[PDB]
């Protein structure tokens, strides 16, 4: 019976230690800081450990460089780490499934078939492999999940129109690890394109210091990450060596004024000294949790992160499901492409002349870089694309099978020599 | 004096775009790239030229093609425009094969070997990511190290062309060419920066648009 | 480190203690989502999962 | 717009000669121009670094351009370009900086190297056409027409990062 929850546990701890395993056996920051360890297929409790181990030595190093501080800040420190935290994720995907949440990571997603279209790029996945994780931004305000989140971007990027608000007593989150930064772009916004600068814009001459100022600047990038139990005690304790570095008016008075106001007080000031980033595990799955429409969705973000009922309630005539069709035509959605040519019937007519905002031909964005040969065999197989036209306008007097040849695409190659002659 | 472009036609423009490379020169996608031809583009054929986009050259392809266009005709045309976009880092350009240096281009159109460009322009453009030719009438300008460092919200295009473009479209009728350079250097320096284009000129003349 | 070992009571056998017996107590006895057990469950999945086996997990 | 250049006292104009009536020339034309004229004869092969670092050490905040006629027939440029940076030579910052040299470039803010071949032809048109248009024309055309000038009787190459144009009236 109530053994069950020593598996329960067991299990979840089991899972974690992979998608760490990952990224101190990969990556480059940890092959050469000396924080690497082993590749193998099966990891165990070692790489678990690890990052305990690696997070007190960050939380201790920021530790040394204060002395015994005062009983000023008390009312800082302590303020902080009892306080309560709600991570935000803001994505355009169908993360809802009715009453339940099964956000997932990179990884977990591209090992099967997928819904994707995040925004990891190489060398995320080289230079650090983080791509297992779940990312989140952090709100300090310690209010109602269900009121709004009041910070809807992080570092610059808006990262969706779907904030998805989860209470940081989740079990879930016993196993992430917390970052000041982004764990990739080690440079805290400032100031100028900070946001809220209704804030930032009242008090000047710090916005200079919160300009770029990286992090653990030893190799550049050698980010500090803190666990589930240093998470809230870091943000605070470096709050104030920033604090001891800086001279303001805004020190006193909205950093020991707002201890009594812990709202938009305390989470615009945590929001600007730094940029909090919390990274679940492989999988949060959870029934505890919102879901708040910031702003509507665009068609475009519909079409990339496939999200088919969204699109479909999106698109209401033909003008916006060739629209819709010729942004599937590029990013090479396979599954919107589908779910578009059973609604409406198209006609090679429709796809004569690019709509603004598209640079390429019909003929050039079928076979381009990262083109789809799904859409290719159902445009030249269906009477709507001339297999054997040339290019007129970008790198003329070529053809579709120029393309496949250069890019060195067999499997595209040998759809145009059979759907066509080229 | 002046370059007197009253000739039946402008000469061509020559766009020539790199973004895709081979894996193994080992460098970067350099995404938000085709905005840049798409604005080169417009802006170059509005006044009267002939705009050839090449995408994704190779490095014998670059050096083949300036040669059939070195070569072909310019009796009848006034000028000649050539812009590289590419992931050159020295003031060579990289090709999605191997690098190329500038020189080798620019060969085929000195005087002796272009007679029929001769007391014309040559600019020629580039935005990398200086062995420079000497010859009379040339006009190069080098656009390199970028790096705002730009967050996941990637940037769209480049500071250099948007630049370029936008100063030309209006002033390229009144007011000269290094006139509208120096304010393409001015613009990158005071409302970008918080590393700046050089102008290598060694025109005779002067290049008035209109 | 016992505790976790002998803690699978409903096991009924050494080596065949799971099955898909671990998909039954997760999801009845807690509150866990199924979109997680079975992801959970993805892992120590050799058709069998051996308990002794697994221990080499630390 | 342009460079505004109606400070209080102009910019000096250190012509270091080196081996001989193109720096009498030089001298004569700057002068002209409201300059301030220090010419220093033949130098060591190493000569003075340290006679426009001493430059950059005074007030120029006064001072509204500056000019460096290198006539020479080795020492770079580099570790000379070095001191009028704009950061540590701030009184220098945001006004032109010429280095007209006759026989590397270092890119930098407000800089132009008027490089040219090994009275010569260079030095001889460059005086002629100050003498002339320096009442219209900006310092680029004067450099376009002796850019002219010396081809079509070995060519001037204009290297040139100023920000804004610039008149000498
Ligand atoms: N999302 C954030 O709030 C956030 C916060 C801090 C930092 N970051 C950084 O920016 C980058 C962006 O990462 P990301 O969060 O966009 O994810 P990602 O690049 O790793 O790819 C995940 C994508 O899959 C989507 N997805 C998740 N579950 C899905 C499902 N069940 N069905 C369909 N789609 C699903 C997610 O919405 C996301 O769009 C990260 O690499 C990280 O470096 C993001």
């Amino acid at each position: 019976a109530a053994a069950a929850g020593k598996i329960g546990a067991f299990l979840r701890k089991a899972v974690a230690a992979q998608s760490y395993g990952l990224m101190f056996a990969n990556g480059k920051l940890f092959e050469a800081t000396g924080d690497a360890l082993e590749k193998r297929g099966q990891y165990g409790f070692s790489a678990l450990q690890r990052l305990d181990g690696l997070s007190r030595r960050n939380l201790a190093a920021v530790e040394a460089r204060l002395g015994a501080l005062d009983s000023a800040e008390r009312g800082l420190k302590e303020r902080i780490m009892t306080g309560a935290w709600h991570f935000r994720h803001q994505s355009n995907a169908a993360l809802d499934d009715g009453k339940t949440a099964a956000i997932a990571s990179n990884h977990l997603l591209a090992r099967e078939s997928r819904s994707s279209g995040g925004n990891t790029f190489a060398g995320d996945k080289a230079l650090l492999s983080n791509h297992d994780f779940v990312f989140f931004g952090v709100e300090f305000s310690g209010r109602g999940k269900q009121d709004k989140p009041l910070n809807h971007k992080h570092s610059t990027m808006d990262f969706g129109a779907n904030a998805y608000v989860v209470p940081d007593t989740l079990p879930a989150c016993r196993h992430g690890y917390l970052t000041l930064t982004d764990h990739f772009f080690n440079r805290v916004p400032g100031g100028r394109e900070a946001e809220h600068q209704d804030f930032v814009g009242s008090f000047p001459q710090m916005g200079a210091e919160t300009g770029r100022w990286i992090h653990e600047g030893k190799y550049r990038q050698n980010a500090p990450i803190f666990n589930y139990r240093d998470m809230k005690a870091a943000v605070a304790l470096h709050l104030i060596e920033f604090l001891r570095d800086s001279k303001d008016a805004a020190f006193k008075a909205y950093v020991f004024d707002q201890a009594m106001q812990s709202g938009q007080a305390l989470d615009r000031v945590l929001n600007s000294v730094f940029q909090a980033e919390f990274h679940i595990p492989r999988l949060m799955a959870t029934t505890d949790y919102a879901k708040h429409p910031l702003r509507p969705m665009l068609l475009k973000e519909a079409v990339d992160s496939v999200n088919l009922p969204a699109l479909s309630g999106l698109v209401s005539s033909k003008g916006d499901a060739v629209t819709a069709m010729w942004h599937a035509i590029d990013k090479g959605k396979d599954a919107v492409a589908a779910h578009l040519l059973g609604n409406w019937r198209f006609e090679a007519g429709d796809f004569a002349s690019a709509p603004p905002g598209f640079y390429h031909e019909l003929n050039y964005a079928l076979s381009e870089h990262g083109a789809s040969v799904y859409i290719l065999d159902q445009f030249l197989s269906r009477g709507w694309a001339a297999v054997n036209a040339p290019f007129e306008h970008v790198n003329s007097g070529e053809t579709m099978l120029d393309n496949a040849v250069k890019y060195g695409n067999r499997e595209m190659a040998a759809a145009l020599i059979k759907h066509g002659a080229d | 004096n002046s370059y007197k472009m009253d000739y039946p036609e402008m000469g061509l423009c020559i766009i020539i775009n790199n973004k895709n490379f081979h894996k193994s020169t080992g460098m970067t996608s350099r995404s938000g790239t085709d905005v840049d031809a798409a604005n080169l583009r417009e802006t170059f054929r509005n006044l009267k030229y002939e705009v050839r986009n090449k995408n994704d050259l190779t490095r014998e392809e670059i050096v083949e093609l300036m040669r059939d266009v070195s070569k072909e005709d310019h009796s009848k045309r006034s000028s000649f425009v050539c812009v590289l976009l590419s992931h050159g880092e020295e003031g060579i350009i990289f090709g999605t094969n191997g690098p190329v240096d500038l020189k080798k281009i620019t060969n085929f159109f000195r005087g002796d070997r272009c007679r029929s460009l001769t007391g014309k322009p040559k600019l020629f453009i580039i935005q990398a990511c200086h062995k420079i030719p000497v010859e009379a009438d040339f006009l190069y300008a080098y656009s390199t190290a970028p790096g705002y460092y730009s967050w996941r919200n990637s940037k769209d295009g480049s500071w250099f062309i948007q630049s370029l473009c936008a100063m030309l479209k209006q002033y390229a009728d009144k007011l000269e060419f290094m006139h509208i350079l120096t304010r393409v250097n001015r613009k990158v320096a005071t409302e970008f920066e918080s590393q700046i284009p050089c102008i290598v000129s060694m025109l005779t003349k002067e290049l008035y648009f209109y | 480190i016992r505790e976790a070992f002998r803690v699978f009571d409903k096991d009924g056998n050494g080596y065949i203690s799971a099955a898909e017996l671990r998909h039954v107590m997760t999801n009845l006895g807690e509150k866990l989502t199924d979109e997680e057990v079975d992801e959970m469950i993805r892992e120590a999945d050799i058709d069998g999962d051996g308990q002794v086996n697994y221990e080499e997990f630390v």
